[PDB]
């Protein structure tokens, strides 16, 4: 007679919460969650969808201000445990003397004016600063190119007058980190000519980019001039060999700028884009749906979408059928809408939910984007299935997305009226028209 | 902006005794013994009598914490016998009921 | 038609270390209120028995505290006012249960207590005894 | 004249006879009258009259509605956390069993109510119980404990209770109750000479 | 004679609702209370704080939505969170009454360091039980 | 006819051998990476479905209290242990071995170990005010032919 101890099973904190939420869908008679579930408060059009959601949300910023502007109102802690997100939040800087300290604190504090003027005092009274924190300035500067940061009270537009290029004149010492952050300022702000003059500059100093100077570099050279789509491509070439040449290891933003900046070209870039893809695949760098987007876009074009841009969508849709994504781009949500574009113009209903059907699996409805991308997938996703299914299946489609997913536009509303007039299913007619109102 | 000055004064005397309470403790509990030698308790009675007089924790007083009212205050509630009525015949104190058996 | 294709599931790490094991859980919810009660005894029972933990039911006396007051603002000290707050209770006792499905049905039914009743759950954690006393070190 | 809004008919009539209510309320929510599709009332009636409608009654708007706790959400609910139990021991079959195996009971307290702050005093009591017999002991090691323990020990249930709340935290109050079960222990099976005065 | 908390009969005219019209020793009788809360249970703490926030926000939500308010709150309890349950007339637009929602629970929560939610009713009128 | 990611590649960047295995993460994080975190937190941001996921999202925030409820979560006396509350004798030490400052030391110490609303620091510092007291005292005791240290 012998007793066992079973192993202690752990989980996150909020498992479960998530193991419950795993056993309620979508109530499809209910308007989103974010609305209150009251007939004369639940919102009747996109457009007052949309209001709604902007008039609470300014709501939220009122009290935010209120809060930031009265701290002295709110500093009475009685939560256990501390709740720090619900404490005002400060924004005045402690180190008020001249030192490397007050310039990181104020730097960490995005003060843009503050930061520039400790930077001042300190070169005038020449106290000590350090290579890192004067990158760390010039990273403030250059990634918002001096322009102040907006709060809720208180092109090229890289300014030609800039104090950030002014630093860089006065800084003694420079480093990678330092001609790095200034091109990947001058790229973001379009200063296309000035990034590259000091790229050669960096090159001239015997300097290693970073990957995402690479990048900053790739997107200044394809917008820089306006050439033929080979000499964009020998270039960029040019310096992904650079990239070899200095051992540095591309990323995924790499490729994605490279196709985000050829999608230009369209045809010219389209077998191109395709070696570029495989050369991620053997890489190792697995794509995301950025990368899938941005290739989308490139074949995109009017003309024939069955020459070549069926089979791009075909691949891309059998490549990622039953995988569940992950944040890796900044551009991942759109992804979905192009997709849901591209079913739609090409009539392919089996695509279009083949689509639905990988943007339900797992967390992958998370990407479906702003609300105008939602509203505009989901109208092209219901104009397809109106135009392309059994009228039965079309109904029963018409009642889980709306009012639940989205909210109708009338040009639907008049797809699935002629639908249901080729079905001589008339008797929904009025329900429809009440629906309508 | 308390409902009166007598509210404010117990304000007042309520942090001067939180601000002292620590040395309050200290310096009777170096009185309130057998153990040490006379002369010293008789320098801790000096002591604690030069410190002031509202750091004196007898001084403070349970005024109802809405209308300041001294005296039918409810430890439970710190409301007055009149304010608490008025809220529990509104049924905005939970649980509470009119006592009948 | 719009069902999600695929589930997605929260994870569950099955630690090397051995679980606590409860030989008694007695969760005493009290209330103002004995359908409330009634009600979450219900929820708790069918969620103890869907779980497959054993739990047993029991209603402690119930506790009426009363006190007074002057009724009238000023003077006519021979009329009053009594107000009651009644306190009623409901005891759970769970047996035999392991520390990880203690928890999960603790969470549970925490969670989804109803406002206005609270809840003080006795733990008995068996234990056994430490080296130091299994043999004397004398 | 600007328009006036018209509210819209409630949602209730969009639902279905056989749908899946759990969806309509997955978390305690307070009743809604436009979600709820059924006709309730509440109320003391007037004379000769009816319960008030389910539209704008406070009184149903107060009650701690269960509704989203239906038997089938239940059900559902357990279904889904069945993952995260793990079996009892099905060896000890009883408590008989339970003590002849584990012989410290630990007994602990935790106080949920409604309130911003969590913390409770009484929370950091731990009460450890332990039966004599289960011990390794002997006579004399017995009978100086029990002279030590004082009241702790109750002979008709041969059961030692040592009860730690000095410590803020019930971890310290457990770690104290093993500490002070352990050096009572070791001075039980420690023999002074000045014990031959007895 | 009693006066505490009761409509006293004038015309025959005068509206009321449930709660206004029932008397106090109907309380836990035919009306319940407008706040849950376990701080007034035995052994339970923190009643006087919990009946002070109460107090506020009731004042506080009174004031904010003048005359939108077409009867008390209910004020629920459950852990920490706070949820505030409302009857509002139909007399503002919706952006005004989400502007207010977002502002009350962003400053509520912000104020009192726990998660409060707001729960609107939309009634056309004052919902009149009987008429004094 | 062909699959798109089998072809005719780039061949710049040839098969890995080995990927980077001693990872940079020890250097200081920049603001480029700072919004590059906030722009892959934005690409998930979505209005949250249902009830349950605004109960996730507070319980993550940290404005939703965990379960099972734990009255002491978020809260440790800075690690102390049962012995450091307790036994306050090895404070003692800057204290006369016998006499009576020792026995009134001893029932002040027995009193501070009962007590389970005062931190070890707050513990420590009624000790370390009594022997300031009582060395400013010295005179008045040794008066009273009672030796402080």
């Amino acid at each position: 007679e012998e007793v066992v101890i079973p192993k202690k099973k752990t989980w996150d904190k909020v498992a479960v919460l998530q193991a419950l939420a795993s056993t309620v869908n979508r109530d499809t008679t209910a308007v989103p969650y974010v609305f209150q579930d009251d007939p004369y408060l639940m919102p009747a059009s996109s457009l007052e969808s949309r209001s709604f959601l902007l008039a609470k949300k300014s709501g939220e910023n009122v009290a935010k201000f209120i809060i930031n502007s009265y701290p002295k109102y709110f500093q009475k802690d009685i939560a256990e445990p501390h709740i720090p997100c619900l404490m005002p939040e400060y924004f005045e800087p402690q180190i008020k003397d001249i030192s490397e300290a007050a310039l990181k604190e104020r730097i960490e504090l995005r003060k843009v004016k503050a930061s520039v003027d400790m930077f001042d005092q300190l070169l005038q009274a020449g106290t000590t600063v350090s290579l890192e924190t004067t990158n760390s300035l010039l990273d403030l500067l250059c990634y918002y190119g001096d322009q102040e940061p907006s709060t809720d009270y208180h092109g090229v537009t890289w300014r030609a007058k800039n104090n950030a290029e002014r630093i860089f004149s006065l800084m003694p010492e420079k480093n990678e980190h330092s001609y790095c952050t200034m091109i990947r300022g001058m790229v973001k702000h379009r200063a296309y000519e000035q990034a590259l003059n000091l790229y050669t500059e960096l090159l001239n100093n015997r300097l290693h980019a970073d990957v995402y100077t690479f990048n900053a570099l790739i997107e200044a050279t394809v917008c820089a001039i306006n050439e033929k789509f080979e000499e964009k491509w020998s270039k960029i070439l040019e310096l992904l060999r650079h990239m070899v040449a200095q051992k540095v290891k591309p990323n995924l933003q790499t490729f994605n700028t490279i196709l985000k900046c050829l999608r230009r070209f369209h045809v010219f870039a389209r077998s191109p884009a395709l070696q570029v893809l495989r050369e991620m695949k053997a890489i190792g760098i697995e794509p995301s749906l950025a990368t899938y987007h941005h290739i989308i876009r490139l074949f995109d074009q009017p003309g024939d979408p069955l020459k070549r841009s069926s089979f791009i969508i075909y691949d891309i849709m059998n490549e990622l059928m039953g995988k569940r994504f992950s944040p890796k781009d900044p551009d991942d949500d759109k992804f979905f809408q192009s997709a849901m574009s591209i079913c739609s113009s090409l009539r392919d209903l089996e695509l279009a939910y083949q689509v639905h059907g990988l943007l339900k699996t797992g967390d992958n409805w998370k990407f479906i984007g702003p609300d105008q991308h939602r509203n505009f997938y989901y109208s092209k996703f219901f104009d397809l299935i109106c135009l392309m299914e059994q009228i039965d299946v079309t109904l029963k489609w018409y009642e889980d997305l709306i009012p639940s997913a989205y909210f109708p536009h009338s040009q639907t509303m008049i797809h699935l009226l002629q639908a249901l007039d080729v079905a001589n299913r008339l008797e929904v007619i009025p329900k429809i028209w009440k629906d309508s109102k | 902006h308390y409902v009166d000055w007598r509210m404010w004064r117990d304000v007042k005397r309520r942090k001067m005794a939180y601000e002292y309470a620590d040395e309050r403790l200290r310096i009777n509990s170096l009185r309130k013994n057998t153990i040490l030698p006379k002369i010293l308790q008789d320098v801790a009675d000096e002591e604690i009598a030069a410190l002031p007089r509202d750091s004196c924790p007898v001084r403070i007083r349970n005024r109802c914490v809405m209308t300041s009212r001294p005296r039918g205050v409810k430890r439970r509630w710190r409301l007055s016998r009149i304010v608490f009525r008025h809220l529990a015949d509104h049924g905005q104190l939970s649980g509470i009921q009119r006592a009948t058996w | 038609v719009d069902v999600p294709k695929d589930l997605t599931k929260p994870v569950v790490t099955i630690s090397d270390e051995p679980d606590i094991l409860y030989k008694r859980l007695s969760v005493l919810v009290k209330g103002h209120d004995k359908a409330v009660l009634d009600s979450y005894e219900y929820f708790a029972v069918l969620a103890a028995k869907e779980l497959g933990i054993s739990i047993k039911v029991h209603e402690p006396p119930r506790k009426i505290e009363r006190f007074t007051l002057l009724q009238s603002v000023h003077i006519y000290k021979k009329h009053r006012v009594q107000y009651e707050m009644r306190t009623l209770y409901r005891c759970l006792e769970l047996e035999h249960l392991t520390g990880s499905t203690a928890d999960v049905y603790l969470e549970y039914i925490q969670r989804n207590l109803p406002e206005g009743v609270a809840m003080e759950v006795t733990k008995t954690q068996l234990e056994q005894l430490p080296e130091h006393i299994k043999e004397p070190i004398w | 004249r600007p328009p006036r809004r018209k509210a819209l008919p409630p949602r209730t009539e969009k639902m279905a006879v056989d749908q899946d209510w759990p969806s309509v309320y997955p978390v305690a929510a307070p009743f809604k009258p436009s979600a709820v599709p059924l006709p309730v009332r509440m109320g003391y009636p007037v004379k000769k009259g009816v319960p008030m409608a389910k539209e704008g009654n406070l009184e149903l708007l107060k009650i701690p509605n269960f509704l989203h706790l239906t038997p089938v959400a239940i059900k559902k609910h357990c279904e889904a956390l069945k993952d995260f139990c793990t079996e009892w021991p099905a060896a000890l079959d009883s408590d008989e069993k339970c003590e002849k195996h584990f012989p410290i009971e630990i007994d602990s307290t935790d106080y949920v109510s409604s309130g911003p702050s969590v913390r409770n005093p009484r929370a950091r009591v731990v009460v450890l119980r332990v039966k004599l017999s289960s011990l390794n002991l002997d006579d004399h090691a017995k009978k100086k404990l029990i002279k030590l323990v004082g009241e702790r020990y109750c002979k008709t249930t041969d059961v030692l209770t040592i009860k730690t709340d000095r410590c803020p935290l019930r971890r310290q109050n457990y770690d104290y109750a093993v500490y002070l079960l352990t050096v009572l222990y070791h001075e039980s099976w420690n023999t002074e000479e000045w014990e031959k005065s007895k | 004679k009693n006066r505490a908390a009761r409509v006293r009969v004038s015309k025959g005219d005068k509206p009321v609702t449930y709660e206004e019209a029932h008397a106090p020793h109907y309380i836990a009788h035919r009306k319940g209370w407008l706040s849950l809360h376990t701080g007034n249970l035995d052994g339970e703490d923190h009643a006087a704080e919990r009946t002070v926030e109460d107090v506020f926000l009731r004042k506080f939500m009174w004031g904010t939505f003048p005359g939108c308010l077409a009867d008390q709150l209910v004020l629920k309890r459950r852990g920490n969170q706070l949820e505030i349950c409302a009857v509002v007339l139909r007399q503002l637009s919706p952006h005004k009454y989400y502007f207010l929602v977002g502002y009350s629970e962003t400053l509520l929560s912000y104020f009192y360091k726990c998660p409060v939610r707001l729960h609107l009713q939309t009634v056309p009128s004052k919902v009149v039980y009987k008429y004094l | 006819r062909k699959n798109i990611f089998t072809g005719k590649r780039l061949n710049i960047f040839d098969m890995m051998a080995v990927t980077k295995e001693a990872p940079e993460t020890d250097t200081s994080p920049s603001l480029w990476d700072v919004e590059f975190a906030k722009q892959l937190a934005t690409v998930n941001e979505q209005p949250l479905q249902n009830g349950f996921e605004e109960l996730i999202q507070w319980t993550k925030e940290g404005k939703l209290w965990e379960f099972p409820i734990n009255n002491e979560a978020g809260f440790d006396d800075d690690g102390s242990e049962f012995h450091e509350h307790i036994f306050l004798e090895k404070h003692l030490e800057s204290f006369p071995k016998q006499g009576p400052i020792r026995h009134f030391m001893e029932l002040v110490t027995c009193g501070l170990s009962k007590n389970p609303y005062l931190s070890v620091k707050q513990k420590v510092e009624h000790i370390e005010w009594f022997r300031n007291y009582f060395n400013e005292k010295k005179d008045i005791l040794k008066e009273s032919n009672i030796q402080f240290n």
